[PDB]
RNA sequence: GCCCUGAAAAUGGAUGGCGCUCAAGCGUGUUACCUAUACUCUACCGUCAGGGUUGAUAUGAUGCCCUGACGAGUAGGCAGG
RNA sequence: AAAUAUGUAAGAAGUCCUUGUUACUUAAUUGAACGUGGACAUUUGAAUGAAGAGCUUUUAGUGGGCCAUUUUUGGUAAGC
RNA sequence: GGAAUACUGCCAGCUGGGACUGAGGACUGCGACGUAAGUCAAGGAUGCUGGCAUAAUGGUUAUAUGCCGCCCGUCUUGAAACACGGACCAAGGAGUCUAACGUCUAUGCGAGUGUUUGGGUGUAAAACCCAUACGCGUAAUGAAAGUGAACGUAGGUUGGGGCCUCGCAAGAGGUGCACAAUCGACCGAUCCUGAUGUCUUCGGAUGGAUUUGAGUAAGAGCAUAGCUGUUGGGACCCGAAAG
RNA sequence: GAAAUUGUUGAAAGGGAAGGGCAUUUGAUCAGACA
């Protein structure tokens, strides 16, 4: 990671910076849209109880 | 005194300071260097490694006198002479007429090296000196007179 | 020796000179809010109109109170709610969600109520109960030059730049947020809602995630 | 030597921010968005009430 | 000497109070009180007396009368919180009332001027309950409690 | 109720004010919290704690312990400042002008420094001439050349000299110190 | 599922007692309400901490002044009285 | 082959360039260890917290313990 | 097709009833309202009115009433215990003094320190003065005979308050006592090496070694006094069977 | 000329102990402050 570090530092002063390079947390995620397309919502319901034996 | 003594403060406590179970009883692990090799060995060994058994010869009537030799070392030495009359010697050091210093008569018995005097000329009178204590109050251009 | 007026000339005009940047940045951001607010309603509504299903972001910010008292705690969760500061009954702090904080709301379920905090009732922790820490010696907050003498070197001038670093997790949040004292609420004025605290929000009992139900809770205990 | 809550004390509401006084006078707690009438797609309503 | 003596004492030097924030603003009424409106009097020498309002003097009392000739209250301070307001009205429009005020009633028997004053003041307040049947008969009859009412449910 | 993090009601540790009961002492005091207070200066703060030390806390300073230290460089003409007494020393012969201003000076390290033409300077003479510390040495004395603590940490295999009073062969010397007795520490 | 049988011990006797049967019982749901030395705000005591203040010509510099937090306790320690 | 528990790491005591010292070590100025000189500052290297952190001396009482959830041995069992 | 309503949420929307508090004591802040003059609810209550001026309020006390409250002391895991002591009251009644000590602190002096065995002197067990010794300290290490502390600016490295220099500042550099860590040098012991030499077996220079010391490396001690702690003493007080 | 303990006088309470805590009624008693 040290290796790495210099690098983009090098590759952002010698380009003008704007680096952040900390590591940071799995983030919460950001919104999306999900497609009804190929992919109408299938219903499920609990099901009976059932011996096998 | 007893006025500033915590006896005055334990009063109306019941245990003194003491405590209630272990109680303040006469003699709890024997009596004074009792128990030195049982069970007072870990305080002993420890705080007093050293303490039992025996190491070297014996020595029947040994009169300390025979062995007196107080030491001083260089490092000192020009103190034995009074202050006004130091300077006098220290500037104009020489032959000729360089201080006698009897270091018996000021009661030591040897001379020894700890460190630097300056090249003035000394003449020591000792009964004793170390080999560097020599060496250096040599090389400033003194000597050493053995006496006893 | 003027300063009599002379110099009172300087502050009256800087202190006005301030307001006047206060006022600009609080007309700012309720813009930002609010069309912060009508696009994810839009959003909603255009993801609908084309089959389709808009999921929000997941909440970047919680809030977490303590609800349990300070006896009989095991160790780990201990330490968890000392470190996020509830080290009292009924006193809560701003929690931004990452991973690692995830897991401390985790370890500390059983002892904590937690949820969503809404604009309304950010704004009405801090205008009611907001204090800052000041070497140590904890500050009513009570006028903006408190905030400016501590937070300042961050942006953030005011009581509401304080709010919206908070809301909007901003960029200097752990700063900002380090800043409140935790804040300390009462019980619940119409209480608790429950018959037993101490299961969670979902078997009805009080602890846990309850998102946004929090504002309810919150408020009537604030 | 006393802390006054703004919420209720309209003297040190306004003492802390002045944007108070614009955004009571434009209502602005009372806004009227702006009407409009997107529809769902029959998928919406369908899964719905479907089952 | 007996006890020692301290080495330090308080000045006897007193503060000036500081500067405070306290202005006076008038008392405004409740609206059920206006003037020509019948008041049940709470309490006091004329307890449950029913009375004519006439007038809010400048140390928030309220001027009322009997009339003196009806139920035998005088023109009189009394104080608003001690006082039901009921729903019936006499207009008021033909008393004059503007001479009444508190220095009027500065403690300082009877002088001339009160017994006239009540007079002047009367003869126009009987003029107008005359108009409606039973009011004076209403005006000189003591309020009380009968078994079974409920202040919080009637209505006055 | 308060879980609490750490201990409530806790004394931070250092002293204040000295214990000693000397009005003189108090005096420099008063002068220093004074300077401490209202000059930003840090030598100020740093000798406003020395006055409060008890006195092991303050070992005595040799004039010779001085010399060396204007042997530094660019150090000649400060002033050095000891917060405490000044001892002679015969072990120097030469000994260089200078300024020294401290608690006190012993008959023959007044001699000493007075015969090289310096000066000895208290305190507060040291206040007037230097509001800020300007151009000052502070030194300190050797704190753990005391007997003392020549036995603390006892234990084996720690070296640190019993506490005993007769020594000589036959006194702490035989099971526990030597690989033939027993063992070695 | 509830109830009933299966179900025997010694002074008279215990869902805490009275008593209760579409309960004042059992299962479940919804409100409201009562009240801890706990929580919130405030005053006052003390403890710890951080500030301010030698400028005379009046009285405590270990003083005075501002501010914040905290307070269970046997054995035991120390402190001020 | 888990879950819980557990070792280490997340930088200035760091990273890179140049090339000095030795009796060690290499076929070898090869290496190894310690260095000189030079280059890059706080998004300098995750989170949260921090009524600060470190350190020294000395001394009291104590050294019959018992209980609850969970794991769990002996015992038919036990308020063992 | 077009509305309404419920539900949930928001308003720096308005407004009524009730309770507790009113700390502070000139001014000083941040504001609000006004065209202004001024005003204000803006860094802690004021205005107006009445009653009494006294046992009225308040304290104390006895009793009554609501609710609550088991004998203390002790040892104990656990005592109100169907564990022990204690009928009651006065008065007595238990960590002391001494020898020698550890740590801490105050004070005097400081490479020293300590007048009090003794002498001198006296307003006579005091106070005042003092010569020679002695004791501890200023050297260590060996069983001992013995030997005995600078390669060097009394060493190098890293951290280091403070000071010094530059800078408006932030910072940079210089120096760095104490203290800490680490690598060396010095003295003794142990082991090895064994020069110039010699009453040919004495002598032991010199350079060394995963060895070793309560050491050196620009001294810190000595004395008096106090709390706490240590050992010997009847040893905090009272108690055997015994010898 | 204390206390334990006792006689008389005066006042009060007392349905198988007494004594105690928080609060107020009632009786008795009393300081202060008003001007
Ligand atoms: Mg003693
Ligand atoms: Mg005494
Ligand atoms: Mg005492
Ligand atoms: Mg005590
Ligand atoms: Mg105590
Ligand atoms: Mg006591
Ligand atoms: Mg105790
Ligand atoms: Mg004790
Ligand atoms: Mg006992
Ligand atoms: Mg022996
Ligand atoms: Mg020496
Ligand atoms: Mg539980
Ligand atoms: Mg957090
Ligand atoms: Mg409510
Ligand atoms: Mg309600
Ligand atoms: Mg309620
Ligand atoms: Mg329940
Ligand atoms: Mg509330
Ligand atoms: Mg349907
Ligand atoms: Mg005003
Ligand atoms: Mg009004
Ligand atoms: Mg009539
Ligand atoms: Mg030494
Ligand atoms: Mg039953
Ligand atoms: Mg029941
Ligand atoms: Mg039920
Ligand atoms: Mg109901
Ligand atoms: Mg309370
Ligand atoms: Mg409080
Ligand atoms: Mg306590
Ligand atoms: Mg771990
Ligand atoms: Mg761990
Ligand atoms: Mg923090
Ligand atoms: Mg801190
Ligand atoms: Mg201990
Ligand atoms: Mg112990
Ligand atoms: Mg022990
Ligand atoms: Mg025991
Ligand atoms: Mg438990
Ligand atoms: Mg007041
Ligand atoms: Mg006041
Ligand atoms: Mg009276
Ligand atoms: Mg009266
Ligand atoms: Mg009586
Ligand atoms: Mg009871
Ligand atoms: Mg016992
Ligand atoms: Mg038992
Ligand atoms: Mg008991
Ligand atoms: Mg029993
Ligand atoms: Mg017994
Ligand atoms: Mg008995
Ligand atoms: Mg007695
Ligand atoms: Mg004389
Ligand atoms: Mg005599
Ligand atoms: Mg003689
Ligand atoms: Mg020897
Ligand atoms: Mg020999
Ligand atoms: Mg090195
Ligand atoms: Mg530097
Ligand atoms: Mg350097
Ligand atoms: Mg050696
Ligand atoms: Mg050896
Ligand atoms: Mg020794
Ligand atoms: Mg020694
Ligand atoms: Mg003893
Ligand atoms: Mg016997
Ligand atoms: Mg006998
Ligand atoms: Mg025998
Ligand atoms: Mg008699
Ligand atoms: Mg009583
Ligand atoms: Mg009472």
């Amino acid at each position: 990671r040290v290796k790495a570090n210099a690098a983009k530092r090098a590759e952002a002063k010698a380009q003008g910076v704007a680096v952040q390079l900390k590591r940071q947390p799995a983030q919460p995620r950001e919104s999306r849209i999900v497609s009804t397309e190929g992919n109408v919502p299938q219903t499920l319901a609990p099901v009976p109880y059932e011996t096998f034996i | 005194p007893s006025r500033f003594t915590k006896t005055r403060k334990h009063r109306g406590h019941v245990s003194a300071g003491k405590g209630r179970i272990g109680k303040h009883r006469k003699h709890p692990g024997g009596r004074g260097m009792a128990g030195g090799q049982h069970h007072h060995r870990i305080n002993m060994d420890k705080y007093h490694p050293g303490y039992f058994g025996k190491v070297g010869m014996r020595y029947f009537h040994k009169q300390q006198a025979h062995f007196w030799k107080p030491v001083l070392n260089l490092d000192k030495l020009w103190t034995l002479i009074p202050e006004d009359k130091r300077d006098q010697y220290l500037k104009s050091a020489s032959k000729e007429t360089a201080p006698v210093i009897d270091t018996l008569a000021a009661g030591y018995g040897k001379i020894l090296g700890k460190g630097r005097i300056p090249n003035v000329p000394v003449i020591v009178k000792a009964r004793f000196v170390s080999k560097l204590a020599e060496e250096k109050i040599r090389a400033a251009g003194g000597v050493v007179e053995l006496i006893a | 020796a003027e300063q009599v007026a002379a110099e009172r000339a300087a502050r009256k005009a800087a202190n006005k000179e301030k307001r006047a940047i206060i006022l600009e940045r609080n007309a700012a951001y309720q813009k930002e809010y609010e069309t912060a607010e009508r696009n994810i309603i839009q959003a909603k509504r255009d993801a609908k109109a084309a089959g389709s299903y808009y999921v929000e972001a997941q909440h970047k910010l919680v809030f977490v109170v303590r609800i349990k008292g300070i006896n009989k705690i095991p160790p780990k969760p201990r330490k968890v709610l000392q470190l996020l500061r509830l080290t009292r009954i009924n006193s809560g702090t701003f929690v931004k969600v990452t991973k690692a904080t995830l897991e401390l709301l985790k370890l500390i379920e059983p002892y904590v109520a937690y949820g969503y905090p809404s604009y309304s009732t950010i704004r009405q922790l801090v205008y009611k109960r907001g204090f800052g820490k000041i070497n140590k010696q904890r500050v009513p907050l009570s006028d903006n030059a408190i905030i400016e003498a501590n937070l300042g070197k961050y942006g953030i001038l005011s009581i509401d730049d304080l709010i919206h670093e908070i809301i909007t997790v901003g960029p200097h949040f752990k700063q900002a947020n380090n800043f409140l004292w935790p804040f300390k609420l009462s019980n619940p004025s119409g209480g608790w809602g429950v018959p037993r605290k101490f299961k969670h929000f979902i078997q009805g009992g009080s602890f846990g995630n309850r998102e946004e139900f929090i504002n309810k809770l919150v408020k009537s205990m604030n | 030597v006393l802390k006054k809550n703004p919420l209720k004390n309209k003297q040190v509401l306004l003492r802390l921010n002045p944007y108070a006084k614009v955004f009571a006078a434009e209502k602005l707690g009372s806004k009227k968005a702006e009407k409009t009438g997107t529809k769902p797609a029959a998928v919406f309503t369908e899964t719905l009430k479907h089952d | 000497s007996a006890q020692k003596a301290p080495k330090w004492y308080p000045s006897e030097d007193v503060a000036a109070l500081k500067k405070t924030r306290k202005a006076a603003r008038p008392q405004k009424l409740r609206a059920s009180l206006v003037p020509g409106t019948v008041l049940i009097l709470l309490a006091g020498r004329f307890r449950g007396k029913r009375v004519v309002y006439l007038k809010h003097l400048e140390d928030n009392t309220l001027l009322i009368s009997g009339p003196f000739k009806v139920n035998g209250v005088p023109l009189r301070r009394v104080n608003a919180r001690y006082v039901i307001a009921t729903s019936t009205k006499v207009s008021v429009e033909g008393v004059n009332v503007e001479k009444f005020n508190v220095e009027y009633f500065a403690k300082e028997e009877i002088k001339a001027e009160r017994v006239e004053d009540q007079k002047v003041v009367d003869k126009a307040l009987i003029a107008e309950i005359k108009k409606t049947p039973l009011l004076k008969q209403y005006l000189s009859a003591s309020f009380s409690l009968k078994n079974g009412d409920k202040p919080h449910m009637l209505k006055f | 109720g308060i879980d609490h993090t750490s201990k409530q009601h806790k004394r931070s540790g250092h002293r204040t004010a000295p214990k000693s009961d000397n009005v003189y002492l108090k005096l420099l005091v008063k002068l220093y919290t004074f300077l401490a207070r209202r000059t930003d200066a840090p030598f100020n703060k740093v000798v406003l704690k020395a006055l409060f030390l008890s006195k092991i806390n303050r070992p005595p300073v040799s004039v010779s312990r001085i010399a060396r230290a204007l042997k530094q460089e660019g150090a000649a003409n400060k002033t050095v400042v000891v917060v405490g007494t000044v001892t002679d020393d015969a072990r120097i012969f030469e000994f260089p002008k200078t300024t020294v201003a401290a608690l006190r000076f012993t008959a023959g390290a007044r001699a000493k420094i007075v015969k090289a033409g310096g000066e000895c300077i208290t305190l507060d003479q040291l206040a007037v001439r230097a509001p800020k510390g300007q151009n000052t040495l502070i030194l300190r004395g050797p704190r753990n050349s005391r007997e003392a603590v020549r036995h603390f940490g006892m234990g084996p295999h720690k070296g640190k000299a019993p506490r005993i009073l007769s020594t000589g062969r036959k006194f702490e010397r035989a099971r526990g110190r030597r690989r033939s007795k027993g063992f070695k520490v």
